[PDB]
This record gives structure tokens, C-alpha cells and sequence, in this order.
């Protein structure tokens, strides 16, 4: 089911997993909004190219 | 009439020099007559040292006593134990305000033993579901971080979540010294028969911090309204368990018999949970999740539900339990159950504390589940809820714009984000930042929030209705 | 600071006045009811009750 | 009076042992094995024994001494080495001459042959004397000159006879007090149970900092005299350097090093490093051992001795605090003490909490830590001592999830948590500046306002800089430093400079082996001046990429300020720091234009 | 501004002095209110000792004390511990105690009761009897001093109601 | 020598009163004054004789763990003879060059050991006031160990490995190439140059025992080694005593004959499994996942009997080998090992799968007493800083590889690309080493410097400027 990282399970590894997960979530939000800004500027630039 | 004449009856309290053995903090008695569940004892060491204890288990001629402050030096040939009448009962009286008590209820100031009006059972009673009412007022804590936003209703059970090194004790002391009803401010100093009292309980509190509490409340007018309790870390831990029970019994007596408005503050619920763990493991009991006893939910429910307004009686109990996160995690049993039982919470943030801001209440993750009832026209001021919502929205926008500062650069932000960064700086530096001895009344807090929210033009204040903007923006 | 220290004696005088005012009533009540309380306590102590806790 | 019934592990059940109180120590077997009772069930008293148990059989007699586990307090404690139950190891070698400790050897815990010079105190014949009263002083060392001989705390009476000035061994009557007609002889020493704390007239709030010398500790996370402390205890300079610095420079009148669970090699290391370390009290090199007594429990020692080691140590520290001495107590590997408690609990079969540890762990560490604190001595004349616990926990794979650290965080007032990442990068001292805390920062405000008034605000600003740069590094690792503004770059590089040149101490070089409080404050203000000068400069049009190159000289100067030799004296080095600050300010002013 | 901060600190110190004075006044009022209870209890104890000093009056009281101890030590053999004084008082009423214990408990009369030779402390016990089981292993401390000590704390709210009226709606 | 007291006949008493048998242990009742740890010879009805320690005594009941298994044990005909003393290995200097069974019996067609003395297999505690720190580094010849985790003569250090990893090869290589970096003997003359190995094989394959024997023969170490082989087909709880037999004969040689013993324990995991089996058959309280709660003390007893002692010219260098059951340090066996040992060598499965030999991972590996065994007058003055720099660069390489797995390579800094380059060349050239290479620590340090010269001087921040500008430009 799904996939796993084949790491030995311990509560220290669990702590690393939750901190990595929250880091991944904050990176997802950060790069998603960065891409939103970049695509806004990119639409501006591409209509500029068109005209 | 007062049917207290039964107190003159004298009952034979027995003395047993029949200790069979000692096992940890427990002593076991073989021959005790006619067993009933729980009592209180005063056993004497062979060297004459008088020690107190409780009763734990009961079967056919089976009695086990859990001695306070350990069982060092207890032998089976000289120690004697005296069985008092019944379980622990606090001597409670109206003039208990202004007194400082140990975890066992014995006063620790230079005053005498409290002149009891009645001995009240410590556990309490189950309030009938047919006789409860909603909390429908506001308790002003003087802290603008808790008044304008995260307002505490008159009967709301709202905790304060903090960590080990953070100054939750200082915030508790400030709340206790500054708490009061908004009504005297609202009623133009006409309302004074609505007396307000505070019951402060300190559990596992450190000796220096306990000294700080005692000295600070003594050196201010808070003590006259405060009945105070301390329990040191090196003190017996079942006394730490008794302390919140004593505090809530006193608060319940005051509010629901003297018709007072009582604010109850419990400090370091984590120490209380540790004491629960120790006592639960004292008997041969299987540990639960994270070692804590499996019934901690029920015990915290019993402690917390001793709050709120009730049918008939004009008093109220407002509870502010304060606990420390063992690992800064919500998932820990103590904060989890406290959030599951109480209404909302207040967050004291580690990073906000390191950044040199006091009091460091983190507004974003903190909510008051009953803030609507504390807000109104006669209740506090009319603009209170809208100003709170606008402040929360602007603070969130400032926060995520500050997060984006390092990704898109300052120049890539909109005027929304420029004004939001300015608002966040001024906010966390002047509004949330409040002097430890500074008492902002709720209207002063709202005025500061308006002068700080006046940064934006009326167009940009979306969360506030125009009916309020046409009234309060221009001053 | 000196003006604040000027009221130290006045505050102590007011505290002593309040303490004396309360103590007067306390002593009067104690003197008026000590005999009755002692009689009630002696009657309670000297008169035991015999019963079996089986029921 | 007694008889062994059945033995399993270091736990002995003795029958016909009626009347024995709890924690009373007994003599077990024909060798008079030292053993303490822990559970009573009628005549069957469960005795834990402080040594080996293999190949035994029922029958050995047990004699009960009637006393708790006590420690001999008096002259001769200092400069000596003891085990967990205060058996003098040097005397053991002198009386055994072997690589093995004799089984059940009962050599006196405190030297009786040496006769000290006794100067009678204020009290005379007929004067009423209570517990803790100093009735005479004793010259013990050049560092512990005038070792105060005080009446035992539990004693009281009127003096019927006091010995004159002279030389008396431990075995000589010094004072006779009469209480209710019962005249009791008092010698130059007295015993005192290790479990019960020594009574105190009043526990004073700690007010003076215990200067350790490590800049991060003394600056960000200060420890006061009498206050409690938790140190990382792990490998590196986190623990050993701190212990040596507290020994040599902490201005403590005595130190009580106690070790439990340390490997024999580490014990050997400690036992020879200490005698060769010296302190300059006043123009004189004096050995730290003259100001040190050491408890040398190891892993080979049985669990009962491991449990009792720090109790003996804290009782010694309390005894020396009762004379007004400011005593520092280092309990290395307190987690090994907790493991000893766990093993004892498992032997007893009592149900633990958490994972495997007894539930009363929190209570016992709370009591042991609260035995510390600035205090007013019990007797007369009034004194003011202070015992400062510097206890070392040890990670066991987990950093803070272990119960011992979890309890300590709520108990202790000062915490210096290990930074595993810094240790992985060989950054020493490797403590974490995010999770470590010191609650005395508000208490020390009065101390700072009298000597270094800007110290609290400077420490707050340094902590703010470190936290802001930490969050900015966290957000930039996955993005890149391209988008960061000049202020963000300044914050990151200033925090890197701080981490690499203020927090970092090798602890071995002649410089910054012990960084004094004034040098620490001077470098704090120098680093903060660098940071806010750069921030103000880039508040103008100064590009910080050019500014860093143009002020590399000032950056190197503020970095190398840590190389100043503290032995030069506060005057000239403070002048050097003032010169550095002026040069920094003028250079930044020049580079701004 | 620094002097304004200093003046705020001075005002805080003045408020601290006022609060300390108020707390001292309240503590003194409480001390004055609660001082008389100990004297009342001591007078009651002295009166009880004097009452027990009279053998004629103490005989029914002592007999009733032994009986109320027996009805809760429901065993057919028990030992009574008394003072060096008036041991013959218990001796003379042995059969009376047996029969009245029997008829009050609706059981058989006490088959055996013996006065323990370990006499009570005359200096500490001002009358009464600490009746113990047949094995001397279940003690019932029913003494004139013990009863007064037990009742002194119990009767506190009633004493307060007698001394002054209520101030809250129970 | 006062051994003349051995001429004392003590008539052993034979018990034909076996009460019950289960698992690896037998219970016999009606024992007259049983001794706690005394061993017993019990004869099957077949007639064979097996040995067994007494686990615990209880009145007249004795519990005996028969080493050679309980197959064939009955109640009717089995007789147990109680030897008055505990287990004692017949020890002499002549057992070097002999191969012994797990019970100490010879298995090389030789006779029984003509004992000079009998030594209890448990030993005695060493006075801490008479201990000496193991200063003298031994050059194992393995660059992964000499440079990073240098072993000093008298250090306890395991080879943490797993199933299928070449821990046996690494142990054989260390045995072959063991030797002081600065030997006391001038040109290997005038002092004991060669270590006298004591190799205990427990719960091990016949292939591994054959490999170790053949390697000792080829290197010539067989004439100065004693092998205690307890193979897989050998009795399971005979593995309880074989490490004790090996360590007692090692203590004899090192502390009594003043030899330098290199003790190698083949598989501590099998010893732990035997301990778990005995504890489970004893119905004792488990400590972790079925392992006994006293395993900490057992492993302390096994491991601590190593190092140099004051006044003796000998030492014991103990290098136990243990296989982590699931490649994890967090398992109870390696966890409890590291808690008392003074270092470890981590054989890494991922490193082995990459073809690298020896597959020693340096990040988990540590030598807790390496700090005071290198530097001026011992090895070279750059050894400590070079090791620190290599460890830091390897850790940064792993971090950068993880980031490159997470994000793109271009997001990595120049430091990170240099770290990957250094890591690749490091694993392929410095850690990698032939099984018969025996490169000296100075060659290893020169190779380490050649590796470090990938980076410029500025970013070797973890080494002192003196060492850097002294050694970087030597080339």
C-alpha cells in the first residue's frame, strides 16, 4: 500500500518523519505561491511578447 | 436556620500501632475496623514526627495508607497512625480571601488557621443537566492580547498553552493582579455589589517562582481579592493533586454560595499530570498512553467542569488552567485532553518569546470558543468583535507576507503587504507588547487597536462592517 | 519617593486601627459566647453514643 | 540479631529482623557486609547490599546498626576520594595493596590518625547551643583554612565542657552538651543521613551568577550560585570543559565532584587530572583538590552504591554550605543514576511508568535538585552558603524524549541542551541555543544593573538575531539566497559570525579557556555593534555585498577579539575592546559614504 | 523619561507598602478572631479533667466509654487499658459491662474482659480507657483527652455560627 | 604460591530428585543448602554427563540451566551431582595455540588444560583508584579505523555489523594487522610485538569458524591464540559461558602473564539470544522486546573486563562482533552495547552493497578514547584535525546527497558539489582497502590530506590554521 522509505521504525525516526513532513508542507505552500507569482509575471511577459 | 449543630457530635478516632510493613510511599495496616473507601490519617514517626497520609484500598479488613512526604524511617514496632473521621475537607469561609495556603490547606502566611464556616467535601458533586446556563459576560484580564482578541467569557474554561522555559507564570501573575469585571468600567463606577474574587493555585511551582507569586500578590491589591495556593516541587506530590481540588472547592464555595464572580487560575497542569502518574503507579496499575493513567480524561473533566454560570446563583467561575507542553506538541496527552475538555486555548509562543516580546501570546493558533458571548453593546464595547476579526486578518496577512519576504523580495509585494508589514511591526511592538505591570482596560485596548488599525484606509478594512467604520474610524 | 515614604506611618496607623476595630468585636463575641461554647463542648464530650455500625 | 533467608541479586531478605526502620543500614553476613533495608514485611526485611552476591547460601547473620545511610562530615573530607557510600579509596589502597577492593572493609570514612588544630568558637561553658552552631574552627587546608566545626543540626543543649585550643584527632571529645540532664559527647565530626536534607534557617533567593567561563553559558543561559543546572554530559567539551572550568574559576569555596555509571577509564582520567590542576586564589597556585572532594562510583560498582553516590555527594555539599562556603556539585551521568533507580525498581518488581522507569523519578530528582539553593545556615552566627547542582544527563539515542530529561526540564531552572547537529560538525561547546533556557535571566537583572547594565538587553538582542537567522536559514535551505534582502543577508552572516567566534570555545587554548564575564560582555557589545552598524549602513544606499568586502578588516577584528588573553587584566583588555568598538564605528561611518 | 520611570517605580513601591499594610491588618484581624479558640479548648480540657477527677461522677462516664468502645469492637474477648488510678472502678463494674454490652449488641454477653497491667500515662490521659482487642492488636483510643481533641476541630463551624451569624446564601 | 590448599577432598552430594524440566533448564527439589551459582554435573539415564549453572535457589529448590540441553532429561533416573564451587576454567599459559569447545573442553585431540590455577568465570571488580588510561594507539592498518576511529591498546570497541556483511573479514584483517603505531620494542625487538589473540566463537557457522582458524594459521597467529568455538550445532545456552571463558583466559594472559591480548568475540547477538532464551524460560520480567531486564549488567560484565590495569605490563584489547538484527543501532543489543562500550565500528549494509571493503561507515562509528591517543609524540600532530575535517566533510556530503535527492543539484551550493566529489573519491579510495593491504596511519593521513586538498584552505574551517598552513601545501 502506497510506499515506504524502508527505514527501521523508531520514535526518533518518527520525529524526523514529522519534521520532514511539516518541512515538505511548508515548502509546498512556499513554492506553490512562488510559482503563482512567477506565472503571473510570465503571463504578463508572454502577452508583452505577443503585442 | 443553619443546621450545623451536628458538628458538636464527637466520634471515636482510633490509633493503630499495627503497621505490618512499609512498601515505598505506602504503609499497610492489617487490623482496621469496618472498612470504608477513603479517609485521612495523621501517623507519627518513632521519633515523634507527625506525618499525614491518605487511604487507598479497601477490602475485608484491608487498609493501605499512602503517607505524605514519603515513608522514611517508618518501622513496624513504634509507628502509630491516627484515623480521622472522614476524607479531606477544607475549612472554608468568606474571609478566606487574602490568605495564602499550602497544598494541604494549612495557611503558610503568619495568619492563623482559617476560621471555618463549613467543612466542604473536596471532590464535589455532579451538576444536574437540568440546571445549567451559558456564559454570557466578559472577564477583563487587562492584557490586550487577551481582551481585544481571545476574550474570556464569564464562565469560560480557557487554558494557556506554554512551554517549559516560557514566562507563563508571569502572565498568570499579571492576569491575577489585573483581572476584573468590565462592568465597573461600563457602568460608570456604579456597580460594586458584583464582587470579584480570584483563586490562584500553584502546582509543582518552583521555590523561586512560588516566592515571586507570594511577594508580588502581597505587594499589590490582588491579594485582598485572592485566595492563594502553593505546592513546591519538593513538597509531597499528592498535595499537588489536592491543590487544584482545594482551589476549585474554594472557588465553587465563593461563587455559588456568596454570589461572587470568581476567576480560577491553575498553574502547571503538567506537574499535576506527573503527580497523577506517580499516584496511579503507586498502586499496581497498568500505565496508559505515554505512561499517564488511562482515566486522566475523567480527572481533568472533573477539575475543569467546576466552572461556569449556574441556574439561580448569581456567581460565576472562570477557569484559566495553565500547562507546559513537554515537547511543544499538541499531540501530548495533557494539552490534547485539555483542549478536548476546555473551550479554545491561548498560545504562548517560544519564538515570540525569544524575539523579546512580552507577553508572548501567539494570536494565530489561539482562539476563544465563547468569545461571541463576551462581545456586545452593553457587554464590552460595540466595535469589539469586528476590531478583533480585522486585527486577526491583518496579522495573518502580515505574517505570511513576512514569510514571503525571503522568496519574492520586498518590491514584489502589494500595498496590502507593505501596510501589513508595517501593521505587524507596530502590532507586535506596541499592542501585543504590554508591560508586566501595565493594566490596559478593555476600552483602552480597543482604542489602541483602533489607533493601530487606522493605518489602513477604510476601503482596506474588509472584516469590519461599514456601520462601525462610520462610527469609530474617525477620531 | 520621600512622599511615598511619608505615608508609611499613616498606612501602619490605619492598619492598626482596622486591626483594633476587628479585635474589639472578636474579643466581645468570644467573651459573650465562651461559657456557652465550653458548656456545649463539655456536654458533647461527656455524653457518648452507643451504636453498632453493622447497620 | 538477624538471619539471612534468601538472596537474589544484591537484594537480601533477612528473617528475625523485627524492629528495623526504613532505610536503616545493616551489617550482612560474617564479613559484616554493608547493606540498607528497603522493604519491611513483618520480620522479613528486604535488604539491598552494596556489593557482590554470587555463590551465597542461607544462614549468614545480619546485625542492624539502627542508623540510616549516613555520611561522616568533618575535617579530612577535603582532598579525598570516596565511593558511593563514602569509603576512602586512597585509604583502601593503603590498607589493602591490591587492584581489588576488599569485600566489606570497614575502614573509617574520615581519617582518624590526622590531628587538626582546633580553635574554640564563641560559645563557652553554660551557653545554650543549638544545631548548626559553630563552636570551633579547624585549619584543614590552605584553601579551606578555618573549616568551621558546627554542632549537628539535630542536637541541642547547654554546654557543660568545651575543649581548649589544641590538636585533636577525630577520636577526641571536643564538646559536652547537656539536654534534660543527658550529657552527650561531641567529637570533631558527626554523621548525617544522606536521604534527609540538612535543615536551613531560610532558603534565600539566589542572587549571584555562578560564572562558568563558557561564553554561551555565561552570556545567553546564565547560572547563578545555588541554582540548579542540567548540562548535556555527552562527549566533547560540553561536559568535561565545563567541569574543569567550574573547578578552577567558578569562585566556589569548594566543589564536590560525584560520578555514577562512568566507565573505569573515565574515572581514572578524572582521578589524575584533578590533583594536577591549580587555582590562583591570590598570587598562589593551589591545587583544586584542596577545594575538592570526589565521589568515584563506577559502572562496576553495584546499583545500590550508584544510587547512593550522588546522595552522599549532595550531603557533603550541604555540609560545606552549612559553613557559608559556596559549593558547586557536579553530578556527571545523572541518567546513570536514574538507570540505577530503574534497575532497583526492576529487582523489587514494582510497576514503573513511562518506559521502564519508576514513576517517583520526577519526585526524587525534584527533591535532589531542590536540596540546592542559596541558604542561611541553621545555627549561629548567621551564615549564607549556596550549593549549585551542575548535573549531567546523557542521551540514550533520544535527546529529550527520555523521562529523566523530561522531568529535569520541569524541575531545574537552568538547562543547557545538546545540539546534535553542532556535535556532528565538531562545533564545541555543542549546546543548543534554541531549546536551552535559564530562568534566572530576570533574577540576575539586579546583578547586571550594578556591573554590566547593558548585558540583559544585549543578550536579548543576540538571542533575537540567532532565532531570526535560524528561521531564515530554515526557509532558505530549500530556496536559495538569491531573493534575500540585504537585511536578511546581514542577519544570516552576523549569526554565522556569532556561532563561529562567540559561542564557539575550544576550551583548551590559553585564550578563552575561561572567558571572564567582562570579556564576554565586551564581545557581546562588539558583535551587537557590528550587527546594528551593518544594519544601519544598509538602511542607507550601501550595498552590503560591497560593504562586506570594504569592512572585512572590521569583521576580522571583531572575529579575532575572542583571541584576547583574559590574563592581561580587565583594564587593558576593556581598553582594547573600546578601541575595537571605536574603530568599527568609524570604519562603518567611512564606508557608508 | 528615566525619572518618570523612577517615579512609576516609586508609586509601585508606595502601592506595595499600602498593600503590605492592608495584608498585615487582615492577618491581624484573623489572628484576633481565631486566638480565643485555643483558650476555649484548653479550658474545656481542664474542665473535663476536673470532672473525671470525681470518682462518683466519672464511674457512669467511664462505664459508658468502655461500652461505646465495645459496641464497635464487636468481639467477645477484649482488654481495657486504664490509668493507675481507679483500676478498681473498672474492676467493680466488670459484670455490668459484660451484660450491658451483650444486651446492647443483641449478642451473647462478653465472655472475658481483663484490665491490662500496662497502665495508661497519668500525666497525659485525664480519664478514659483505650479498649483493645483480645490480642492487643486492635486499639480503640476512647479517652477524655482524645475525645476532646477530636471534637475540637469538628465543632469549628458550629462554634463559628454560635459566635457570629452567617454572611452568604447557603 | 599458596595453592597447596587445593589438596582438600570435598565429597559432592548426588541428587536423584529432579522435580521438573523445561526449556533449557531443569528444576530439582529437596536440595540441601544450595549455592547460588555453583555448577552441577547431572547424568542422563543414557549415561552422558552435562554441566549446568544454578540460576536461583529457593529453600530446597534449585533451578539449573544445563548447558548441553535438556534432551533426554527424565525425573525417574536423572541424578544431579552438586560441585561445591561455581564454574572455574582450568587456565594456563599453555592454552595458547589450542582450540576449545564452548564449555572449555579441548576439541583439537589434545588433553585437558594442565591448570596452573582455577579462575571463576565472573572475575572481580577493579579498584578505580588503580586504573590507567589506555594512551597507546594500535594501528589496525585499516584506514577507515586508524584515521577516524583509532583504537587504543586497552579499548573496548565492537564491530557493529549485520547478516551477510564481512565482519569476519574485518576482524581477521584487524587481527592480522594489529600493531602499535609507535611500538615500545626497538625494531620489534626487546618487547612483545605480537598480540596474543583470544577468539571466542559463539552461535556461529562452521564456515566462519573454519575461516577464522585458517586465517590464523596462514598469518601464523594460531600458535598464540586460543579459540573457544561454540558453533551453531553446539548447545545454545553454552553460549552464556563461552565469552566468560574467553575473557577469563584473556585476563589470565594479560594481567597475570603480562601479555597483550586482543580478545575477539565472534557474535554477541547469539549470546544475547541465549540470555533471552534463559530469561524467557525463567519467567522473568522482560526489559525490551523479550530481552532480560538485566542485560545491561551482563553486557557490562562481559565488556568491562578489558583495558590496562595499574602495575601490570599487559592489556586486553576487546573487539566484540555483533550483528544488528535489522541493521539498526536502536535494537537492544547494540544500544546496550554502546551504552557501556567506549566506541564502535559500524559496518554499513548500504556501503557494502556499493562494493566497498571494508564497508565501515564513519558517521555512526566512534572511538570514545581516541581523543587522548593521537597528536604530539603519538601518530602525527595533524591526525585529530584531519579526522575532524574528514568527518565534517563526510557528514556534509551525506546532507548534500539527501538534498540532491530532495531538490535539484543546481540548488546545491559549491560546497555541496565539492562535498559530493569528496564523498565519491573518499568512499572509492580512502575507505576502500584491500583485505591484505595494511596501510600505516601515516599513509592513511597522507591519503586523507590528498582527499582534503579538493577543498580550498578557506573552507577547512574545522582544523587549526597552524595545521592547515603546515600541511595543506606539502603535496
Amino acid at each position: 500500500s502506497g510506499n515506504r522509505e524502508q527505514v527501521f521504525p523508531t520514535r526518533m525516526t518518527l520525529g524526523l518523519m514529522k519534521t520532514k513532513l511539516k518541512g515538505a508542507n511548508q515548502g509546498y505552500s512556499l513554492l506553490k505561491r512562488k510559482s503563482e507569482a512567477l506565472t503571473k509575471r510570465f503571463r504578463d511577459i508572454t502577452k508583452r511578447i505577443d503585442d | 436556620k443553619k443546621a450545623v449543630e451536628q458538628g458538636f457530635n464527637v466520634k471515636p478516632r482510633l490509633n493503630y500501632n499495627t503497621v505490618s510493613g512499609v512498601n515505598g510511599p505506602l504503609v499497610i495496616l492489617e487490623k482496621v475496623k469496618f472498612p470504608r473507601y477513603n479517609e485521612i490519617v495523621n501517623l507519627t514517626l518513632p521519633d515523634g514526627t507527625v506525618r499525614q497520609g491518605q487511604v487507598l484500598e479497601i477490602r475485608g479488613d484491608r487498609a493501605i495508607v499512602q503517607v505524605f512526604e514519603g515513608t522514611s524511617g517508618i518501622d513496624v514496632k513504634k509507628t502509630t497512625v491516627e484515623f480521622t473521621g472522614e476524607s479531606l475537607r477544607i475549612p472554608v469561609s468568606e474571609d478566606m480571601l487574602g490568605r495564602i495556603f499550602d497544598g494541604s490547606g494549612r495557611p503558610i502566611d503568619n495568619g492563623p488557621k482559617v476560621f471555618a464556616e463549613d467543612y466542604l467535601d473536596i471532590n464535589g458533586s455532579p451538576i444536574n443537566p437540568y440546571a445549567r446556563i451559558y456564559p454570557e459576560e466578559m472577564i477583563s484580564t487587562g492584557v490586550s492580547a487577551i481582551d481585544t482578541m481571545n476574550s474570556i467569557a464569564r464562565g469560560q474554561k480557557i487554558p494557556i498553552f506554554s512551554a517549559s522555559g516560557l514566562p507563563h507564570n508571569e502572565i498568570a501573575a499579571q492576569i491575577c493582579r489585573q483581572a476584573g469585571l468590565v462592568r465597573p468600567t461600563k457602568d460608570v463606577h456604579d456597580g460594586h455589589e458584583e464582587n470579584f474574587s480570584i483563586v490562584f493555585a500553584a502546582m509543582g511551582v518552583n521555590l523561586e517562582t512560588a516566592r515571586f507569586f507570594k511577594q508580588d500578590f502581597e505587594e499589590n491589591g490582588s491579594l485582598e481579592r485572592t485566595s492563594l495556593f502553593l505546592n513546591l516541587a519538593n513538597d509531597p506530590t499528592i498535595e499537588r493533586i489536592i491543590t487544584p481540588r482545594l482551589a476549585l472547592t474554594t472557588a465553587e464555595y465563593l461563587a455559588y454560595q456568596t454570589e461572587r464572580h470568581v476567576l480560577t487560575i491553575l498553574t502547571d497542569m503538567s506537574s499535576y499530570a506527573d503527580a497523577l502518574r506517580e499516584v496511579s503507579a503507586a498502586r499496581e496499575e497498568v500505565p496508559g498512553r505515554r505512561g499517564y493513567p488511562g482515566y486522566m480524561y475523567t480527572d481533568l473533566s472533573t477539575i475543569y467542569e467546576r466552572a461556569g454560570r449556574v441556574e439561580g446563583r448569581n456567581g460565576s467561575i472562570t477557569q484559566i488552567p495553565i500547562l507546559t507542553m513537554p515537547n511543544d506538541d499538541i499531540t501530548h496527552p495533557i494539552p490534547d485532553l485539555t483542549g478536548y475538555i476546555t473551550e479554545g486555548q491561548i498560545f504562548v509562543d517560544r519564538q515570540l518569546h525569544n524575539k523579546g516580546i512580552y507577553p508572548p501570546i501567539n494570536v494565530l493558533p489561539s482562539l476563544s470558543r465563547l468569545m461571541k458571548s463576551a462581545i456586545g453593546e452593553g457587554m464590552t464595547r460595540k466595535d469589539h468583535g469586528d476590531v478583533s476579526n480585522q486585527l486577526y486578518a491583518k496579522y495573518a496577512i502580515g505574517k505570511d507576507a513576512a514569510a514571503m519576504k525571503a522568496v519574492v523580495g520586498e518590491e514584489a509585494l502589494s500595498i496590502e503587504d507593505k501596510l501589513s508589514l508595517e501593521f505587524l511591526e507596530k502590532f507586535e511592538k506596541t499592542f501585543i507588547t504590554q508591560g508586566a505591570y501595565e493594566d490596559r482596560t478593555v476600552f483602552e485596548s480597543l482604542d489602541q487597536a483602533w489607533s493601530l488599525l487606522r493605518i489602513y484606509p477604510k476601503e482596506m478594512l474588509n472584516r469590519i462592517s461599514p456601520k462601525i467604520l462610520d462610527e469609530f474610524y474617525d477620531r | 519617593e520621600q512622599k511615598n515614604a511619608g505615608g508609611v506611618g499613616e498606612l501602619e496607623k490605619k492598619a492598626e486601627a482596622g486591626v483594633q476595630g476587628e479585635l474589639a468585636e472578636i474579643k466581645k463575641i468570644a467573651e459573650k459566647k465562651k461559657d456557652d461554647v465550653v458548656k456545649i463542648l463539655i456536654e458533647t464530650v461527656i455524653k457518648p453514643s452507643a451504636e453498632v455500625h453493622i447497620n | 540479631y538477624g538471619a539471612i533467608y534468601s538472596v537474589s541479586g544484591p537484594v537480601v531478605i533477612a528473617e528475625n529482623m523485627i524492629g528495623c526502620a526504613m532505610y536503616e543500614l545493616v551489617k550482612v553476613g560474617h564479613d559484616n557486609l554493608v547493606g540498607e533495608v528497603i522493604r519491611i514485611d513483618g520480620d522479613k526485611a528486604t535488604i539491598q547490599v552494596y556489593e557482590e552476591t554470587a555463590g551465597l547460601t542461607v544462614g549468614d547473620p545480619v546485625l542492624r546498626t539502627g542508623k540510616p545511610l549516613s555520611v561522616e562530615l568533618g575535617p579530612g573530607l577535603m582532598e579525598t576520594i570516596y565511593d558511593g557510600i563514602q569509603r576512602p579509596l586512597k585509604a583502601i589502597k593503603e590498607e589493602s595493596q591490591s587492584i581489588y577492593i576488599p569485600r566489606g572493609i570497614d575502614t573509617p570514612a574520615l581519617d582518624r590518625t590526622i590531628k587538626w588544630q582546633f580553635t574554640p568558637g564563641k560559645f563557652q561553658v553554660g551557653d545554650h547551643i543549638s544545631g548548626g552552631d559553630i563552636y570551633g574552627s579547624v585549619f584543614e587546608n590552605s584553601l579551606i583554612s578555618s573549616h568551621k566545626i558546627l554542632l549537628p543540626p539535630r542536637s541541642r543543649g547547654t554546654i557543660t565542657w568545651i575543649a581548649p585550643a589544641g590538636e585533636y584527632t577525630l577520636d577526641e571529645k571536643i564538646l559536652e552538651v547537656e539536654f534534660d540532664g543527658k550529657k552527650s559527647d561531641f567529637t570533631l565530626y558527626h554523621t548525617w543521613p544522606v536521604r534527609v536534607p540538612r535543615p536551613v534557617t531560610e532558603k534565600l533567593s539566589a542572587d549571584y551568577p555562578l560564572l562558568t567561563g563558557q561564553r554561551v553559558l555565561d552570556a545567553l543561559f546564565p547560572c547563578v550560585q545555588g541554582g540548579t543546572t542540567c548540562i548535556p554530559g555527552a562527549f566533547g567539551c560540553g561536559k568535561t570543559v565545563i567541569s574543569q572550568s567550574l573547578s578552577k574559576y567558578s569562585n566556589s569555596d569548594a566543589i564536590i565532584y560525584v560520578g555514577c555509571g562512568e566507565r573505569g577509564n573515565e574515572m581514572a582520567e578524572v582521578l589524575m587530572e584533578f590533583p594536577e590542576l591549580y587555582t590562583e586564589m591570590s598570587g598562589t597556585k593551589e591545587p583544586i583538590m584542596k577545594r575538592t572532594t570526589l565521589v568515584a562510583n563506577t559502572s562496576n560498582m553495584p546499583v545500590a552504591a550508584r544510587e547512593a553516590s550522588i546522595y552522599t555527594g549532595i550531603t557533603l555539599a550541604e555540609y560545606f554550605r552549612d559553613q557559608g562556603k559556596n559549593v558547586s556539585m557536579i553530578a556527571d551521568s545523572s541518567s546513570r543514576w536514574a538507570e540505577a533507580l530503574r534497575e532497583i525498581s526492576g529487582r523489587l518488581g514494582e510497576m514503573p511508568a513511562d518506559q521502564g522507569f519508576p514513576a517517583y523519578l520526577g519526585a526524587k530528582l525534584a527533591s535532589f535538585y531542590e536540596r540546592a539553593g542559596k541558604a542561611v545556615a541553621l545555627g549561629s552566627p548567621d551564615r549564607t552558603g549556596s550549593v549549585s547542582i551542575v548535573a549531567a544527563v546523557s542521551p540514550a539515542g533520544g535527546d529529550f524524549s527520555d523521562p529523566v530529561t523530561t522531568a529535569t526540564l520541569g524541575i531545574t531552572q537552568v538547562f543547557w541542551g545538546l545540539d546534535k547537529k553542532l556535535a556532528q560538525r565538531k562545533h564545541f561547546p555543542s549546546i543548543n541555543t534554541s531549546v536551552s533556557y535559564s530562568k534566572y535571566t530576570n533574577v540576575l537583572n539586579k546583578f547586571y544593573d550594578s556591573n554590566y547594565p547593558e548585558f540583559p538587553v544585549l543578550r536579548d538582542r543576540m538571542k533575537e538575531i540567532l532565532s531570526n537567522a535560524e528561521e531564515l536559514e530554515q526557509v532558505v535551505q530549500l530556496v536559495g539566497k538569491s531573493a534575500l534582502s540585504d537585511s536578511d543577508k546581514i542577519t544570516l552572516d552576523v549569526a554565522t559570525l556569532i556561532k563561529e567566534d562567540f559561542l564557539q570555545q575550544n576550551g583548551y587554548s590559553t585564550y578563552d579557556a575561561f572567558c571572564p564575564i567582562w570579556k564576554t560582555f565586551d564581545m557581546m557589545r562588539a558583535f551587537i555593534s557590528y550587527h546594528d552598524e551593518a544594519q544601519k549602513a544598509v538602511a542607507n544606499g550601501a550595498n552590503w555585498s560591497k560593504l562586506a568586502d570594504s569592512t572585512g578588516d572590521v569583521k576580522h577584528a571583531v572575529s579575532s577579539s575572542k583571541f584576547f588573553e583574559p590574563s592581561r587584566g580587565e583594564k587593558e583588555v576593556h581598553g582594547e575592546f573600546e578601541k575595537l568598538l571605536s574603530t568599527m564605528q568609524e570604519r562603518f561611518a567611512e564606508s557608508t559614504d | 523619561g528615566n525619572f518618570k520611570s523612577k517615579l512609576k517605580k516609586a508609586m509601585l513601591s508606595q502601592q506595595i507598602t499600602k498593600s503590605t499594610i492592608a495584608n498585615k491588618m487582615r492577618l491581624k484581624v484573623l489572628s484576633a478572631r481565631e486566638q480565643s479558640l485555643d483558650g476555649i479548648f484548653e479550658e474545656t480540657k481542664e474542665k473535663l479533667s476536673g470532672i473525671a477527677n470525681n470518682r462518683d461522677e466519672y464511674k457512669p462516664i467511664l462505664q459508658s466509654l468502655i461500652v461505646e468502645a465495645l459496641l464497635k469492637l464487636l468481639e467477645p474477648k477484649a482488654i481495657v487499658k486504664a490509668l493507675e488510678r481507679d483500676v478498681d472502678l473498672i474492676e467493680s463494674m466488670k459484670d455490668d459491662i459484660m451484660r450491658e454490652y451483650g444486651e446492647k449488641a443483641q449478642r451473647a454477653p462478653l465472655e472475658e474482659i481483663v484490665i491490662s497491667n500496662d497502665y495508661l500515662n497519668k500525666d497525659l490521659v485525664s480519664g478514659g480507657v483505650v479498649v483493645s482487642n483480645a490480642s492487643d492488636k486492635i486499639e480503640i483510643n476512647n479517652t477524655l483527652e482524645e475525645r476532646l481533641k477530636l471534637l475540637s476541630e469538628e465543632a469549628l463551624p458550629a462554634i463559628r455560627l454560635e459566635l457570629y451569624g452567617p454572611s452568604k446564601t447557603r
